[PDB]
């Protein structure tokens, strides 16, 4: 129970460092785009520029790199999930009807299986009724089948 | 099951890969090109970057929520057209079996 | 003549009928995005995509081998032109 609860704490802090990595990354592409826009041709500016792209690409490598790691807890995606959230939205809607045909089919089954016991439980009493001598087996049958 | 640590490093290298062709393409165009419109394509690549890396956070924010909900919902699909296929198998068997009755 | 005692069949594992949720305590994640709340009210607004998600960040989402060293040098270059 420990290991499972440290497993999960781990992948958790993992998982937060890297979102907050990619945080600062997208922060810095932002304020690189501001300053691309803003410009002013100044050599200031142009170092600046130059410290911005170098920070932005170990940015990158040190994401990439800490990301490939064997041992990190990093180590599914459907491609329908990917085209569902094209459509700049919430995503709560796909889930949603998706595990509402989910319970309507887990209903049809509880039904269906509520309705096959009571046909094989009348179908095993009329048998015995009519036939007594086979009674035997189809008790045996409840037994094979349950 | 697709690893996401090989997800992020084919990403990255799409992204090094692109941002390559891009400084290549800068290289041998012609200077008679206003700087304008050149600033204006690295600002759309950097733009198109972080969306890309952005799609990324957000697929990492679902992994630190996330599996059980998955795993529930896999589960019951599986279930569903299994169900579906044997209901589909009773009926082929049916129609087969119509021409020795 | 096709019953054999030595044929014993097993119930199938796990049992659709019982509460396959709670089975393996898959309750935490199906009640955070439950359609509806314990008293049938609506929790949250539903939506389709991941565009909510970004929110939060700064930005106007209206619509949704190599030498670096070298190449900052060339932008450089081109910018202060």
């Amino acid at each position: 129970m420990n290991g499972n609860s440290t497993n999960n704490e781990q992948l958790q802090q993992e998982l937060a460092t890297t979102q907050d990595q990619v945080a600062s990354i997208i922060e810095s592409f932002v304020e690189l785009g501001v300053s691309i826009y803003d410009f002013p041709g100044t050599p200031e500016a142009t170092k600046g520029m130059i410290t911005n792209l170098q920070r932005n690409v170990d940015r990158l490598y040190k994401l990439n790199v800490r990301s490939n790691d064997p041992q990190s807890s990093l180590s599914d995606i459907p491609l329908e999930v990917v085209q569902y959230i094209e459509d700049g939205r919430n995503p709560d809607i796909y889930t949603r009807e998706f595990v509402e045909a989910i319970r309507r089919s887990n209903q049809y089954q509880r039904g269906k299986m509520h309705g096959l016991k009571q046909l094989r439980d009348s179908l095993a009493d009329k048998i015995v009724d009519e036939f007594p001598e086979l009674k035997e087996p189809v008790e045996d049958i409840i037994k094979r089948t349950s | 099951q697709v690893s996401l640590a090989l997800v992020i490093r084919n990403l990255t290298v799409f992204t090094m890969k692109e941002l390559a062709q891009y400084m290549k393409t800068n290289v041998h165009t012609q200077a008679n090109e206003p700087n304008s419109a050149k600033k204006i394509r690295f600002l759309q690549l950097i733009i198109f970057l972080r969306t890309q890396f952005l799609k990324l956070y957000v697929l990492v924010k679902w992994t630190r929520t996330i599996h059980v909900l998955i795993d529930l919902l896999n589960w019951f699909r599986t279930t569903n057209m299994n169900v579906n296929n044997c209901i589909w198998a009773l009926k082929s068997s049916l129609n087969s079996m119509t021409n020795a009755k | 003549y096709y019953v054999d005692p030595e044929t014993t069949y097993t119930y199938q594992q796990p049992n659709p009928l019982q509460d396959l949720i709670s089975v393996y305590g898959l309750d935490d994640i199906s009640r955070q995005v439950a359609r509806t709340n314990l008293d049938g009210t609506k929790a949250v607004k539903l939506r389709k995509s991941y565009k909510n998600q970004i929110a939060d960040l700064s930005g106007k989402f209206s619509t949704i081998n190599f030498d670096w060293d070298l190449c900052s040098s060339v932008l450089s270059q081109f910018e202060r032109s």
